[PDB]
């Protein structure tokens, strides 16, 4: 199959900061309500048959 | 292989549909029954088939 290859970014040193994971969890709920009309995108990728 | 149970009484299976798009959002919100291809029908209250 082909996909888009998504690279690392840098290795910046893991700060254990929670706060972080709130503001993930912020765009992974704007990212779901996306995911209904964001389909069509390259980003959206379905493994073809 | 190929033997089963003579009998099966056990109707109140736990049944869905499935949404294929439905990746992210873990929230509680009513989703328009307009996009599916599929609905599952209400059991009947009559006589026991």
């Amino acid at each position: 199959q082909l996909q888009v290859a998504n690279l690392p970014k840098d290795h910046q040193i893991q700060d254990s900061s929670h706060h972080q994971q709130i503001q993930q969890q912020e765009q992974q709920q704007q990212q779901q309500q996306q995911q209904s009309t964001c389909q069509d995108t390259i980003f959206s990728i379905k493994k073809q048959k | 292989k190929g033997v089963h149970f003579d009998s099966c009484n056990l109707d109140d299976l736990e049944w869905r549909v499935d949404d294929s798009n439905a990746n992210n959002d873990n929230n509680g919100g009513g989703g328009s029954n307009q996009e599916r291809s599929f609905s599952l029908l209400p059991l009947q209250k009559t006589n026991t088939p």
